[PDB]
RNA sequence: GGAAGUCGGCAAAAUAGAUGCGUAAGUUCGCAAGAAGCAUUGGCUCUGAGGGCAAAAAUUGCCAACUCAGAACUGCUUACGGCGGGGAAUCCAACUGUAUAAUU
RNA sequence: AAAGUUCACCGAUAUUGCUUCAAUAGAGGAAGCAAAAGUCGUAACAAGGUAGCUGUAGGUGAACCUGCAGCUGGAUCAUUU
RNA sequence: AUUUACUGUGACCAAAAAGAUGCGACCAAAGCAGUCUUGCCGACUUGAAUUACAAAGCAUGGGAUAACGAAGCAUCAGCCCUGGGGUUAUGUUGGUUUUAGAAGUCCUUGGGAGAUUAUGGGGCCGCGUUGUUUCGUGUGGCGCGCCGCGGCUUCCAGGAAUGAAGGAGGGUAGUUCGGGGGAGAACGUACUGGUGCGUCAGAGGUGAAAUUCUUAGACCGCACCAAGACGAACUACAGCGAAGGCAUUCUUCAAGGAUACCUUCCUCAAUCAAGAACCAAAGUGUGGGGAUCAAAGAUGAUUAGAGACCAUUGUAGUCCACACUGCAAACCAUGACACCCAUGAAUUGGGGAACAUCAUUUUAUUUAUCAAUUUACGUGCCUACUCAGCACGUUUCUUACUUCUUCACGCGAAAGCUUGGAGGUUACAGUCUCAGGGGGGAGUACGUUCGCAAGAGUGAAACUUAAAGA
RNA sequence: GGACAAGUCUGGUGCCAGCACCCGCGGUAAUUCCAGCUCCAAAAGCGUAUAUUAAUGCUGUUGCUGUUAAAGGGUUCGUAGUUGAACUGUGGGCCACGUAGUGUGGUGCCGUACCAGUCCCGUCCACCUCGACGUGUUUUGACCCACGCCCUCGUGGCC
RNA sequence: AGCCAGUGAUGGCCGUGUAGUGGACUGCCAUGGCGUUGACGGGAGCGGGGGAUUAGGGUUCGAUUCCGGAGAGGGAGCCUG
RNA sequence: GAUCUGGUUGAUUCUGCCAGUAGUCAUAUGCUUGUUUCAAGGACUUAGCCAUGC
């Protein structure tokens, strides 16, 4: 069965982008889902997305504008202490310029450069660039 | 495929000391069989006692005779076989002598051509073989 | 997948999203709760109760008017079944195989499908027994289920 | 001293009741088994447990029978009768039974 | 207040018996691995000259043979429209 | 009543050793020293500051989690006020006795609330049965309006609950679908053996023969009888089953999947050490049965030989009932659950459209960036009834076994795989579980569990090899 | 000789003696043995044996493999264990001013294009001249970021 | 793959003994205590601060200077303090 | 220093091991050894046995 509405959103996209699509469906959606979305779209990875409302688990369509070279969720959520960054960025991304790591802290979900400017650990939930 | 589940702790030692017997490198260095059967105690060289001398055929693709001898050890009366290196250097070993005997280089295993051969001669009365072959020292 | 097979069936009902009843119905709330209390004492399970009212009385949902589920307009005036109506019906099918298994012997497929409907039993009974609906020590038998049941 | 006797341990010696602990190979899983083996046992003075019948009832009163389990003190000359010696193997017949009254 | 008497308790040591572990002799019967270019055949590799192989049962100097069910890793991806 | 995990910041934590600041011991490994204004001295000289799992302890943060509780009629008491009823302090200690409070406990006035309408039941019965609002002053649209009544009474809480997962379970229906399973009764030819007639000299078998049967009538022809097994052709890159497996007809018994549904319920789930049931053929035990074929055995050939291949026989077995055994190239040599995934022809079951049967949006003169309706279409059979039926043609949908020789990415050492992965993986994390670690010795030895046995499960080492393998 | 830096030099031996961790060399012309001469490495140091760490993603949590190379249980059920769907919710005003996307209306509007008229050709394919819509400006206004203030910071109830 | 109970095994009551708590020990009472989250049994071994090898994660050593424990051939008993 | 090379074929691409390579206050043995500073030193086997002096 399915243990993880968060890992298999990101599959769906991933799978769009190798692709060449413009748009793709996603089902079902979560808080954790938008959340995560939100933060590719502020800095410009994937443009808008819209919620179909059913009464049940949403749907979500997400247009792409094909800068996204990957995303992936890490399973199971490790914790991060505040000094584990760079060993994060080191592991699972191309270089230090760019990139991001999603966390989930006490203040709210937010990329590994907001977390240090804001000086909070917590558990790791993917990445993208 | 493995667990990979974060409470998963104990299944993933538990898999890892059944499979950590299955790879001979890790089974001899743990298990107290190899040191019993190796006529040396664990040790890197033995003092033995010289009972014949023989001649071992090599092996078929090669033809010689290796000049070996037969040695009782003094620590525990095992009979083992050992080679005679260099040129000659079997005219500088008698009956009865006391040898110091090293092992080959592959830790127990047989080297070259020599069929069974796993130990080599290295001191012959507390003198050296490879001096006496070079002429620095005389027999006592 | 099923719970006890290899079958992928995708065969269900699917609730609209609009939830107010049509403007046409003119039945009162109360009038469909006297009417599912006539067809309990008729003796019929909630779910044939529901089929009733949808394909006589033009009832598409009894949630939708009067507010409430079927099995709880029933506990309320004290007129549900002693077990829950799932659990009945899988010992009911149990007792009419054992029957059969008496006078045949060599039916080993029948003795196959006897396993699975057994253990659907006992997990079921499982779940009764932790959200309080079976009294606890509740077990089924095969010896005594004969009884209690049609 | 301990089978050196003798065809041959023949004959004799020897074990022995009860209670507690413990018990091998083999096996048709029933047995083998009391396998093998170790300890206690007297006398005297005490203590506890095991029940019935009555009554205006975790109470009171009255009463019978002989088992079991303990303690202190004290003693031995090992002291009636009665009562398996044990173990390791080979051959034959599965077993209980019958059968040359008067040599098998 | 010394020697000394009796009892209780702690208990070395010795003997006997069980249990457990570690090393060890043995007539004979087998197995494996090597050497020597020994004797008898030719089971496999081609349709290897009876297609081969798996499970099982019996037989025979040796490889093997035979019966029953299976497989293609076959020597056929194929012929009442 | 709120708690842990996590995370930020600090407390409590021997030295030596390890990381580090400073100082030219001539440098360095070191050490904690040393420097100079030429000193009856000075630098208030220095010797800084770190890390040390896991558990424990203080005070922030509340996103992801986890421990609790509950399973919803096993429930729900609405608040504030005024008028009634029925321990102190008396100068101190020790005694009697009271007046009041407060509490509970019944009546009553004042006020404001209510998350679910005092109007729900009878009877006592009697009577009769043109005003806004759009839209171009005006037109045109506008929506609302333009057993019945009756007084009384008693009983009554019965409507406030996230939603129903393209997760699981249960229900109803076509008495749907199929070599799915268990029971009876029958049917069909054929092999073998008999019986009755006819005829007369060979028949059988092979590469060629021989073993074998035959004037005491074999083989052949017709008719019939007995017994046991087996269900040809139709039969397919078809169906059903968890796998092993399943094929004549009719009558019965209990099941199973798919489909349809505005039925019910509300996380009940996925995978699994231990544990259980089933499991081809051969094989074993006890009774039946015994036609065919046929391990063992016999005879004839062939051959250098032939304990084989070929031929004629022939026992166990092959079949049924009841018990065992649990060893397969038990194979898709490919574990189960879940998501995404390009193309054209076909096919098996169910449903919708069609056929048949019944019944009788604005707009829009000057538009367009991802359309507001591609929904079209006929045939054959059919009462002088398993039938409002049965097939075919056309377009959609859910489930299943597949193909491309006119199938795309991608992957792989290659052969090849590809919605059904061996893809979506060094750009390496969806969940669980079982195996492997060079070739042999070897699935062998020893020990132990199971078995009547045959065997099955568990399972080493000493030695020996430079390759074995794809 | 190669791995591995450094001789196709000169004598001796002739599958012998010997070398060789592995591959291999030696039967008459040995780049490998025994020696001479040259040369190489690192050096007051340098070989050999045994154990251990790295080489080793050949123990794999990071991070292995399982169609054919070693490796998926004969099939289902199933306990301990591991893993388990969505939801209660992150507010609004007031200025300012560089942005700041969009709709709705203002303001003028050369040239181009479109629609509607007039005339004209053709009947199978062409042109003229006007009363408006567009396109392009320029402001409004709603989204957006930066900076200040305020809010009983949903509604209600006081004031 | 089960361990523990005559003769203390888990707990209770009144005591004794100790410098002091306590099945530490005497008497009586109940049937408990531990275990696949690996008890019971077996093998190697003094524990730590630390050493070696360093992309990271890890693997391995620690008789030996400092801290703690134990012993003085084996094993038992004791006086003085 | 986040590094690899030789061996299976008539040639090719793999799996997989054997061999090579560097360190060790890590032990032992062989050859050699001019100067100086700093250092471990009967643990491994036999918690084996001890003359003599302190
Ligand atoms: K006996
Ligand atoms: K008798
Ligand atoms: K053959
Ligand atoms: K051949
Ligand atoms: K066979
Ligand atoms: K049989
Ligand atoms: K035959
Ligand atoms: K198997
Ligand atoms: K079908
Ligand atoms: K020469
Ligand atoms: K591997
Ligand atoms: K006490
Ligand atoms: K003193
Ligand atoms: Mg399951
Ligand atoms: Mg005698
Ligand atoms: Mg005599
Ligand atoms: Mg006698
Ligand atoms: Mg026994
Ligand atoms: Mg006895
Ligand atoms: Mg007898
Ligand atoms: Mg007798
Ligand atoms: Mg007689
Ligand atoms: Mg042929
Ligand atoms: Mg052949
Ligand atoms: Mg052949
Ligand atoms: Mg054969
Ligand atoms: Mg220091
Ligand atoms: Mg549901
Ligand atoms: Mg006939
Ligand atoms: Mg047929
Ligand atoms: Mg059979
Ligand atoms: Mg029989
Ligand atoms: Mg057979
Ligand atoms: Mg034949
Ligand atoms: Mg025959
Ligand atoms: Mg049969
Ligand atoms: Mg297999
Ligand atoms: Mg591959
Ligand atoms: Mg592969
Ligand atoms: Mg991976
Ligand atoms: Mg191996
Ligand atoms: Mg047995
Ligand atoms: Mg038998
Ligand atoms: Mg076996
Ligand atoms: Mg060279
Ligand atoms: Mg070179
Ligand atoms: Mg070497
Ligand atoms: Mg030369
Ligand atoms: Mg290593
Ligand atoms: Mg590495
Ligand atoms: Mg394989
Ligand atoms: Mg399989
Ligand atoms: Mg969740
Ligand atoms: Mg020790
Ligand atoms: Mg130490
Ligand atoms: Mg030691
Ligand atoms: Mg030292
Ligand atoms: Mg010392
Ligand atoms: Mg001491
Ligand atoms: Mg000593
Ligand atoms: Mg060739
Ligand atoms: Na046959
Ligand atoms: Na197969
Ligand atoms: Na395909
Ligand atoms: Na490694
Ligand atoms: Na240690
Ligand atoms: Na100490
Ligand atoms: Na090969
Ligand atoms: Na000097
Ligand atoms: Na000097």
């Amino acid at each position: 069965t399915m243990m993880s509405v968060l890992a298999n959103a990101l599959r769906c996209i991933a799978g769009a982008e190798r692709r060449g699509k413009r748009q793709v469906l996603i089902r079902p959606s979560s808080k954790v889902v938008v959340k995560f979305l939100q933060v590719m779209q502020k800095h410009g990875y994937i443009g808008e997305f819209e919620i179909v409302d059913d009464h049940r688990a949403g749907k979500i369509v997400v247009n792409l504008n094909g800068r996204l070279n990957k995303c992936g969720a890490i399973c199971p959520r490790f914790d991060c202490t505040a000094r584990d960054f760079e060993k994060w960025v080191k592991n699972i991304l191309p270089s230090r310029q760019f990139g991001f790591v999603v966390l989930t802290t006490s203040l709210g979900i937010m990329d590994h450069e907001e977390a240090r400017a804001r000086n909070t650990g917590g558990k790791v939930l993917g990445f993208f660039y | 495929t493995k667990t990979n589940g974060q409470h998963a702790a104990r299944k993933l030692v538990r898999l890892r000391r059944k499979n950590r017997w299955a790879d001979k490198g890790w089974k001899k260095s743990h298990t107290f069989v190899a040191q019993k059967a190796n006529p040396f105690g664990g040790s890197s060289h033995a003092k033995g006692i010289v009972l014949e001398k023989i001649g071992v055929g090599a092996k078929q693709p090669n033809s010689a005779i290796r000049k070996c001898v037969r040695v009782q050890l003094i620590k525990n009366d095992k009979k083992i076989i050992a080679f005679v290196p260099n040129d000659g250097c079997l005219h500088f070993i008698e009956e009865n002598d006391e040898v110091l005997v090293s092992g080959f280089g592959r830790s127990g295993h047989a080297v070259g051509d020599i069929p069974g051969v796993r130990f080599k001669i290295v001191k012959v009365s507390s003198v050296g073989l490879y001096a006496l072959y070079r002429q620095k020292k005389e027999k006592p | 997948v099923r719970m006890h097979g290899n079958g992928h069936g995708k065969a269900a009902s699917a609730l609209p999203y609009r939830r107010t009843p049509p403007t046409w119905l003119k039945s009162s709330s109360r009038d469909v709760i006297d009417a599912v209390c006539k067809l309990a004492k008729k003796g019929l399970s909630p779910s044939r109760i529901g089929m009733q009212l949808r394909d006589s009385m033009g009832i598409a949902q009894v949630k939708n008017v009067t507010g409430r589920k079927i099995l709880r307009i029933l506990k309320h005036k004290g007129m549900a079944p002693e077990i829950p109506e799932d659990l009945y019906c899988l010992i009911k099918r149990a007792t009419q195989m054992r029957k059969h298994l008496e006078r045949n012997t060599k039916d080993k497929d029948t003795k196959f499908r006897l396993i699975l409907v057994e253990s659907r039993i006992h997990r079921l009974a499982r779940y009764y027994r932790r959200v309080k609906q079976l009294p606890p020590t509740w077990k089924y038998e095969s010896s005594t289920a004969s009884a209690m049941v049609a």
